[PDB]
């Protein structure tokens, strides 16, 4: 809330795309998803460990959340109820060719 | 010797009580303090460790340069990386960025 009523937050961002795509999270770990966020574009100007005194006036003027950093973010965070989605995920990693027609029926039934 | 970097783009100061038992509360205007800087050592050369006295409004402060960048005329970024070591020296002029930060006592506020 604070971040959009500040012009803190890119006009990319769609909300509820984010919100389809957090399945199975609770209400405490979408917060650390926007930390993870926040963080993700705040290490683009401080380069915490390369090099000090890049912070400076015109870098920091322009902060924006941008819709790139809440899908790395998204790697980060991994929810805990939903931990057996990602298994049946995996179990189809072969992928799915219809070499034939009974396939496309059986999957109608 | 420098050839190019003659100026001094940014530089760190660290500021130190000179005696322990003169601890003041007063808001000291880190741009007073580098406006009096400028006013009373003018094209002076200064290198990292190099230590000063310094009276401002009565009172007597230690000051550490704890590093220096130094820059060319002309350069519009500073790309120069900070230099830590003793190497490195400079030009004061009326645009260097000061950056004051607390002594290792960390009684200055």
């Amino acid at each position: 809330k604070k971040m959009r009523e500040n012009n803190m937050m890119s006009d990319d961002v769609n909300l509820a795309e984010l919100a389809a795509l957090t399945k199975n999270f609770s209400g405490a770990e979408i917060e650390g998803l926007v930390k993870s966020a926040s963080s993700f574009a705040i290490n683009k100007t401080v380069n915490i460990g390369k090099g000090a005194t890049k912070l400076n006036t015109k870098d920091i003027a322009k902060l924006k959340v941008t819709r790139e950093d809440f899908l790395n973010a998204l790697n980060d965070v991994t929810p805990a109820f939903g931990i057996s989605e990602e298994d049946l995920k995996t179990c189809v990693e072969g992928g799915m060719m219809l070499y034939s027609e009974r396939v496309n029926s059986i999957l109608k039934n | 010797y420098s050839g190019k970097q003659s100026y001094l783009g940014s530089i760190d100061i660290d500021i130190s009580f000179r005696a322990r038992g003169k601890a003041v509360s007063t808001v000291f205007d880190q741009d007073e303090l580098a406006k009096q800087f400028v006013r009373c050592y003018e094209s002076q050369i200064f290198s990292p460790t190099q230590y000063l006295i310094m009276e401002f409004q009565g009172h007597f402060f230690d000051l550490k340069i704890r590093n220096v960048q130094a820059i060319d005329l002309g350069d519009i970024e500073p790309t120069s990386a900070v230099a830590t070591g003793i190497e490195t020296k400079g030009i004061l002029t009326k645009q260097t960025q000061i950056n004051f930060f607390k002594g290792r006592d960390g009684l200055v506020n």
